[PDB]
């Protein structure tokens, strides 16, 4: 350590920054502010670091003191406690499911059905039936043969002023 | 696409490399496809008293996209309070000049 | 935008001189173009204009037979050939660009009839 | 067209009003009317077009008026730098200007 | 050469639906008997497109935007219509791009244009070559910073007997250009049906364009007056404007080659099937092509709301460093960080972080960061990484193979270097 | 643009801008030959089972 010395026999003074992300309270942040928690509706969520997308809800999950995150079977994020007010907010993922088109050929007609799977009839003549949310078929008393299979019992057929019916 | 940087700095020209250049003044893209050429110009570039016409982009709001060329010479705004075009405490000027 | 004139000088009466504006910055060919004079403190005398492609002219009616203007749109030149002056017609000549009225003004060249 | 320009001379102080006046032989055709400012030295300078219309980079103090045979320049609020020779001149049947007014400083 | 262009008639800007036009070929590839489906910047079917007319004096001609593209028709029987103007702010500050028609001849050029409002190109007569001329000086008055210039055959050519129709892009450095020319004989509005656009240039301007504007022409032939705004009379030659999106089409192709078909997939759930079963002809039955979601509205950040810096200062400012055998550690813990001003200095010589980047560490919570300094020299700085071999990762400091974070150095010869 | 195949004569009309054909493998179908504008069928060469 000479000042004449060259540069790879110069002194360098060297720091080296280990993180460790232990499933604890996160003291150690970057310089963030926080926001507002908004309930029972579809957020993209961060709680100390960890992120995702659900819906929060208050839960009845009485965590020990020292639990901060709960997991599913799957190993995912089941609820967590709010870093700020000390509550456990159960963690839903946001509404999904397929999307069906329900349709006769169209040789007969471009009118079409839409089937939602497995959904209510409120985030999308609208038919709520145990096999999804069906828009666009009329529901009639009248039993039939069954013609374009929907599920549960329920099918449909392009009938009549013609128009699709379930 | 030509220009000069030091020695030092030949290394940030590379595709996922970060740097005041790469992020600041010549950004390649990941899906890079071709050959990047460099040679000491010491010789060529260099003013026994200092050659200060080759310019840097010090500072800047964000990092620039990939073959995209800033050349604006706003005044940086580095902290709350505008600037309006007048230099000084968190108004810097964005290029500086090699030595 | 720019007009200079040149020619200017003295010229003993009856005989002829030929004046010339060089132009530059501007379309050229797409301007008429005008001549103006000005005798010593009085006001000033529309001489001639050309139009745009040469293709029309006029002439005051003080130099109407004496004076021809022409102009060349591929050097940027105008020209006023003056024939058979007189005392009378010593002034400064302007050269000046149509805008109708005249926006772009020259120096202009000072022509003396003496002998 | 001839073109009559009164008065011959206007003798006023900065801060005044100054009303140039130009009477044409005939009706001027279409408004077409222009006021030009000459000084000592100096080639003339595009006031006003169209009886009206001022001139790029001329300031509004100069406005301009009138019609057919009378037209009107008005110098709101003169200055230094206004005091000059004002020519008028009709563009609508031939090119003709009138004799000038020279505005000076009483 | 600047004259302005002011008759003041005041309509409403109409809206018409395009039923299905603006379908151009994605790339130079011969296809026949085939159905592809490809994602691209088009004009979505029965969208919502604006009117413009030039009928008498109603002249409709402003600086309209460029977001993505554009889909241009003319209906047209003299060609009034000779070209547009695109740019940013469209004067002398900046670069812009023209395209102008003379007569079996186009201009292209672009250069920093200074445009007067309300352009046009003029015509008249020169009483020389015995030719009715048209020069274009009415458009723009000056032209600096000239760059590139092209010149080609017509692109429009020869009560509306033709439609003209065109697609401009302003794709990463080209500006595509897609062109077709379709006689019909609708004198109203367009006409309803199918005609793809062939593409006809991709010019390598690269530029930023963000508005843009057409140009047509004038009639004066029955009188002439001073220019002024007045004595001009325009012919019935309308156009409408649509801007583009990127949409996923489903292109059909015949025998020849050609397109004369297309499904846009996002249009309604039958084109969702259409696209699904890669098919025009859909058979009876129940299909599954796609899938319902409901998209977060907004962003939740919760942190504990504590305030406290962490003290980094006296790690990295520290007066005396330790020797690297005897390497200091300092553990940092409750306290907030801005890891973005230790990579904006360029105090360090080295600035290497592994499996986490330092432009995406300022917004990462940790339970606890271990900060080790110590002093080596130059050749030694590179054995300080994972899976590093040497006397001083051997036997001085070891740093583990699934290592998260970062290695900091700079030279200190000015402070660690003694005369002795 | 490289490959192994039998250049043949083809009645494919290609449009003026159009200089490669393509199969419903994405594979090269046509070309056009870059000296003398005509359209070229490509062919893989004769292959099968023994
Ligand atoms: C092309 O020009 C436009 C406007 O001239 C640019 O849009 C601006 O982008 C900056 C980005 O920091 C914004 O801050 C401005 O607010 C935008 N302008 C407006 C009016 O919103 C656009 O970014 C330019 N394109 C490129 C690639 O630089
Ligand atoms: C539609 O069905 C009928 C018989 O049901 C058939 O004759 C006809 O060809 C079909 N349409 C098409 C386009 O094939
Ligand atoms: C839909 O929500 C309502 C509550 O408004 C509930 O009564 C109904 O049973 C729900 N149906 C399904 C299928 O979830
Ligand atoms: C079916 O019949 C019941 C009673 O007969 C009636 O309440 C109901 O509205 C009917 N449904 C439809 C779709 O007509
Ligand atoms: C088009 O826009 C007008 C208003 O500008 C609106 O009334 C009309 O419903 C729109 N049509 C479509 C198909 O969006
Ligand atoms: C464009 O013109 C300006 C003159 O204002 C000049 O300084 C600049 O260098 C020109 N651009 C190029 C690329 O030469
Ligand atoms: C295109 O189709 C027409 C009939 O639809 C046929 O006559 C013509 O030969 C076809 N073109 C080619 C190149 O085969």
């Amino acid at each position: 350590f000479q000042p004449t010395n060259g540069v790879g026999y110069q002194p360098y003074r060297v720091v080296v920054l280990s993180f460790e992300l232990l499933h604890a309270p996160a003291t150690v942040c970057g310089p963030k502010k926080s926001t507002n928690l908004v309930k029972n509706k579809c957020v993209n969520f961060n709680f100390n670091g960890l992120t995702g997308t659900g819906v929060l809800t208050e839960s009845n999950k009485k965590f020990l003191p020292f639990q901060q995150f709960g997991r599913d079977i799957a190993d995912t994020t089941d609820a967590v406690r709010d870093p700020q007010t000390l509550e456990i907010l159960d963690i839903t993922p946001c509404s999904f499911g397929g999307v069906s088109v329900i349709t006769p050929g169209t040789n007969t007609s471009n009118q079409v059905a839409v089937l939602y799977q497995d959904v209510n009839c409120t985030e999308v003549n609208v038919f709520q039936t145990r096999a999804g949310c069906l828009i666009g078929a009329e529901h009639v008393n009248n039993s039939y043969e069954c013609d374009i299979p929907i599920g549960a019992g329920i099918c449909a057929s392009y009938q009549t002023s013609q128009s699709i019916i379930a | 696409d030509s220009f000069v940087i030091r020695g030092d700095e030949v290394r940030q020209i590379a595709p996922g490399q970060t740097g005041k250049i790469a992020d600041y003044n010549y950004k390649l893209p990941d899906d890079f496809t071709g050959c990047v050429i460099a040679w000491n110009s010491n010789n060529l570039d260099s003013k026994v008293g200092g050659n200060y016409n080759y310019l840097y982009r010090l500072f800047r709001k964000s990092n620039l996209k990939p073959f995209e060329r800033d050349i604006s010479t706003e005044i940086y705004q580095a902290g709350s309070t505008p600037c309006n075009g007048v230099e000084g405490f968190n108004c810097y000027f964005p290029l500086q000049s090699y030595g | 935008v720019q007009l200079v004139e040149s020619g200017g000088g003295v010229v003993q009466p009856g005989r002829s001189l030929r004046l010339s504006c060089a132009a530059s910055g501007f379309t050229f060919s797409s301007y008429g173009m005008h001549w103006v004079r000005q005798a010593p403190g009085k006001g000033l005398e529309w001489v001639a204009l050309i139009s745009y492609d040469g293709g029309n002219r006029y002439y005051a009616d003080s130099v109407k037979g004496r004076f021809t203007i022409s102009r060349d749109n591929s050097k940027n030149t105008l020209y006023l050939q003056m024939n058979r002056l007189r005392a009378e017609d010593t002034a400064m000549y302007y050269c000046a660009k149509d805008r109708y009225f005249m926006d772009v003004w020259g120096k202009g060249t000072t022509v003396t009839v003496s002998s | 067209i001839q073109l009559t320009q009164s008065p011959g001379t206007l003798s006023l102080s900065p801060g005044e009003r100054a009303t140039l006046s130009c009477r044409a032989s005939q009706s001027i055709s279409g408004n077409y009317l222009a006021w030009y400012q000459h000084k000592p030295g100096q080639a003339p300078r595009l006031l006003i077009y169209g009886a009206s219309t001022r001139a790029t980079g001329i300031p509004d103090r100069f406005s301009g008026s009138g019609s057919g045979t009378d037209f009107t320049l008005t110098i709101s609020r003169l200055e230094p730098e206004d005091f000059a020779v004002y020519y008028c001149q009709q563009y609508g049947s031939s090119y003709t200007f009138g004799q000038g007014t020279k505005v000076e400083i009483k | 050469q600047c004259v302005n262009l002011t008759t003041r008639t005041q309509l409403p800007p109409a809206y018409t639906n395009s039923f299905t036009r603006g379908v151009y070929y994605p790339d130079k590839v011969f296809r026949s008997s085939v159905l592809h489906s490809t994602q691209d910047l088009f004009l979505p079917f029965f969208s919502n497109v604006t009117w413009f007319h030039a009928i008498h004096k109603r002249f409709d001609n402003p600086v309209l935007p460029f977001n993505d593209g554009v889909y241009f028709a003319s209906t047209e029987k003299s060609n009034i219509i000779r070209g547009w103007i695109f740019g940013t702010t469209l004067d002398s500050k900046t670069q812009s791009l023209l395209i102008v028609n003379n007569a079996t001849n186009v201009v292209i050029k672009v250069c920093e244009f200074q445009f007067c409002n309300d352009p046009f190109l003029g015509v008249y007569y020169h009483k020389n070559n015995k030719s009715w001329m048209e020069s274009e000086f009415r458009v723009y008055s000056s032209a600096n910073n000239c760059t590139f210039e092209y010149v080609s055959q017509p692109f429009l050519m020869d009560n509306f007997k033709n439609l003209r129709e065109f697609v401009f892009k302003n794709i990463d450095g080209y500006f595509k250009i897609y062109s077709k020319h379709t006689p019909i004989n609708l004198v109203r509005d367009l006409p309803q049906g199918f005609s793809a656009l062939e593409p006809l240039v991709d010019l390598p301007i690269g530029i930023n364009i963000t508005r843009f504007q057409t140009l047509l022409a004038l009639h004066r032939s029955y009188l002439t007056p001073g220019d002024s705004s007045s004595g001009w009379t325009a012919g019935a030659a309308a156009y409408y404007v649509g801007y583009l999106q990127p949409r996923t089409f489903l292109l059909k192709y015949n025998e020849n080659g050609t397109i004369t078909d297309a499904v846009d997939c996002a249009l309604d759930p039958l084109s969702e099937t259409k696209c699904t079963l890669k098919s025009f002809t859909v058979e009876k039955g129940i299909y599954q092509t796609s899938n319902f979601r409901v998209q977060p509205t907004e962003s939740i950040v919760r942190f504990p709301n504590i305030t406290n810096l962490c003290p980094f200062g006296e790690v990295f400012n520290a007066t005396r460093f330790a020797s690297v055998y005897a390497w200091n550690r300092k553990r940092i813990s409750n306290c907030v960080a801005d890891y973005s001003v230790l990579y904006n200095s360029a105090s360090f010589s080295t600035f290497k972080c592994y499996g986490v980047s330092p432009t995406k560490l300022n917004d990462l919570c940790f339970t606890n960061v271990y900060a080790d300094s110590f002093v080596i020299r130059g050749d030694e700085v590179r054995q300080i990484a994972p899976g590093q071999t040497g006397k001083i990762a051997d036997y001085n400091y070891k740093l583990p193979d699934d290592f998260t974070g970062c290695v900091i150095a700079w030279n200190s010869n000015n402070l660690d270097s003694k005369v002795g």
